[PDB]
């Protein structure tokens, strides 16, 4: 049983794969999996500013998680944590903080 | 190699369980330490926006 929704800005390919394979597939408003290929001004904002996101009851994953699984053997491997999709207002600083060298660590 | 989110392969893990998974995990990789701290900042500011606004008053 794996319910999952997709913001408007998601490739139909990814939605098709979700339909085709997984647990029992369903795609309601609330769901169990929150997928998106965007975090700027799509439907996804309605997650980020929900109380569930504030109270750690909602994590948005990048819908390319499904692409990674489709190009894996079946469903094995492909940990979710790699596809955490944070709010776009954070991403600029997340990249830099990760990319920076040890002699920099600017903050 | 143990590190939640990088070994997040087990079934039943989803968007409701995940945030609590990492927080509960004794050992976290740098990438997820960064993302978590970044997300906590965002969530803090939503809360502090609700409690501050510019008009909301604190009165019994
Ligand atoms: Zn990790």
């Amino acid at each position: 049983g794996q319910r999952g929704w997709f913001c408007g800005s998601v490739s139909q390919d990814l939605r098709q794969f979700w339909v085709a394979e997984g647990g029992t597939i369903s795609d309601p408003r609330a769901a169990d999996f929150l997928f998106s290929c965007d975090a700027s001004h799509p439907d996804t904002l309605r997650i980020y500013q929900s109380l569930d996101y504030i109270e750690d009851n909602a994590t948005v994953f990048h819908a390319y998680y499904l692409s990674a699984v489709a190009n894996a053997k079946i469903k094995n491997s492909v940990a979710l944590g790699h596809f955490i999709l944070p709010p776009a207002c954070l991403q600029k600083e997340i990249r830099r903080k990760i990319g920076s060298f040890i002699w920099e660590q600017d903050q | 190699y143990r590190c939640s989110g990088c070994i997040a392969v087990e079934k039943s893990l989803n968007s409701r369980n995940f945030s609590k998974l990492l927080h509960s995990c004794p050992y976290q990789c740098d990438r997820h330490k960064v993302i978590v701290e970044a997300e906590d900042r965002y969530k803090s500011e939503l809360r502090k926006s609700l409690i501050c606004n510019k008009k909301i008053l604190l009165t019994p």
